[PDB]
């Protein structure tokens, strides 16, 4: 029920799924997100910081079915993670908008909203049910801390 | 490419909207362009949550979003194309409604809230210019910018959330947590509107002279009334302002049950306040009502 020991499952999570990725650490994952609610509260888009352990299993919710076990490189996994968080703020977040540049890491900026636009064709629907349905937001707090 | 521009409907930060021609099927829709090459202002964050929530809110009294162009450095949703708001009908009928047309509108805005609530999702923006009008006289809730989706345990949502003159009592007085009755206010608000002659119920300067006005005509609420109100976190002591105050002269467009309906909506303490389910079942919107 802590955020560190929940991201830190997200982390393992991530870890196991992208089997192709061999010099990848579950805190890589811990760290770019910790990095980027920090980057946004210290330019002050944000009063209090994001990662919640409730936002945590938003987050978790779309990476288990946005994240291909096939990502090819630790930077492509990056920009698909972020992009993930950039659409978690934007739905669960308490600012009314929120910057991009914190959330790319992609040179092509083109990528990024066209992944964004996918996100929300495949997700759009459960990213309801996880606040209208408590029983499936707490089927997916529990499969997040069965992954240690 | 595929759409041809008409000439423009509005455009404010949240960008620039154009009525437009389908170039293959000659249909006349609404474009919202929302420009992404500005990497240092979060107005593409409003609109992918608008996107989300559109694309799960399928209903004739709720503007449909029919596709979702990314094409230069801009996003484009398309709308379906509507006649004007309630704004430039007001405007346009010198704030002067038919008790029909007037309980016809508040019944449409209900039954698209209703929907909403039922769905989980708060709107968080009413005001006439989110409520889209045709001339066959349909009326659509639009601009789901400010919405969110609700039922996961928060510690808060946003205090800056609706434009002031619409924004309910607990929410002036900060509150951290509120459900589905942030839009019943507005409705109230939007409905005696309707009721006189488009002119704002509580224009105030500030959330000083907004909470004011409010007491003025609704009276202050009592501890009976409404315990928690000294305990909310921007909460201060205002004059007891008595509950007496004739509704009659405010909107003299209302029969007895349209001003009990416009009564159930306007509670302050949002416990109290008739939900969109409630209200369509109330006598206003009987085929008995006088
Ligand atoms: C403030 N906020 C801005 C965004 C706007 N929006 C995007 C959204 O909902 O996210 C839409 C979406 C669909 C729309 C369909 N139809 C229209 N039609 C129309 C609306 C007014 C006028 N109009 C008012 C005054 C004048 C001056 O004569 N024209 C003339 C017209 F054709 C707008 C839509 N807006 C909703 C309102």
């Amino acid at each position: 029920a802590s955020t560190s020991e929940l991201l830190r499952c997200l982390g393992e999570f991530l870890c196991r799924r992208c089997y192709r990725l061999k010099h990848l650490s579950p805190t890589d994952p811990v760290l770019w997100l910790r990095s980027v609610d920090r980057s946004l509260l210290l330019q002050g888009w944000q009063d209090q910081g994001f990662i919640t352990p409730a936002n945590v299993v938003f987050l978790y919710m779309l990476c288990r079915d946005v994240i291909s076990s096939e990502v090819g490189s630790d930077h492509e996994l990056q920009a698909v993670l972020l992009t993930c968080l950039y659409l978690s703020y934007s739905y669960m977040g308490n600012e009314i908008s929120y910057p991009l540049k914190p959330f790319l890491v992609e040179s092509c900026k083109e990528a990024f909203w066209d992944r964004c636009l996918s996100v929300i064709n495949l997700m759009s629907s459960k990213m309801l049910q996880i606040n209208a349905d408590p029983h499936y937001f707490t089927q997916v707090f529990s499969d997040l801390k069965n992954e240690s | 490419q595929k759409y041809e521009k008409l000439e423009k409907i509005g455009e404010g930060t949240y960008g620039t909207v154009f009525k437009a021609k389908n170039r293959e099927t000659h249909e006349i829709v609404a474009l919202k362009r929302v420009r992404l090459d500005d990497d240092d202002e979060g107005v593409p964050s409003s609109a992918l949550r608008e996107i989300c929530l559109l694309k799960e809110l399928k209903h004739k009294n709720i503007v449909r979003l029919h596709d979702v162009l990314h094409s230069d450095k801009k996003l484009t949703l398309v709308f379906e194309f509507c006649d004007q708001d309630l704004k430039k009908y007001f405007d346009s009928c010198n704030g002067d409604l038919d008790p029909e047309i007037v309980k016809s509108f508040l019944f449409q805005l209900l039954k698209g809230l209703g929907f909403c609530h039922s769905r989980n999702v708060l709107h968080r923006d009413l005001k006439p210019q989110n409520l889209l009008i045709n001339r066959n006289g349909e009326l659509k809730l639009a601009d789901f910018g400010l919405a969110r989706a609700f039922g996961i345990p928060v510690r808060c949502y946003s205090a800056e959330v609706v434009t002031l003159w619409y924004r309910p009592p607990d929410v002036l007085f900060g509150a951290k947590l509120y459900s589905t009755s942030i839009d019943m206010w507005s409705a109230g608000c939007i409905f005696a509107e309707l009721a006189n002659a488009g002119r704002p119920l509580f224009p105030g300067n500030d959330v000083d002279d907004q909470l004011k006005r409010i007491f003025r005509l609704l009276g202050t609420p009592t501890e009976e009334q409404w315990p928690s109100m000294t305990k909310l976190p921007d909460y201060k002591p205002y004059p007891m302002y008595p509950a007496t105050t004739s509704l009659v002269n405010v909107v003299p467009k209302l029969n007895a049950t349209g001003r009990d309906l416009l009564q159930n909506l306007l509670k302050c303490n949002p416990v109290q306040r008739i939900s969109a389910e409630e209200a369509l079942q109330h006598p206003y919107f009987s085929d008995f009502c006088p």
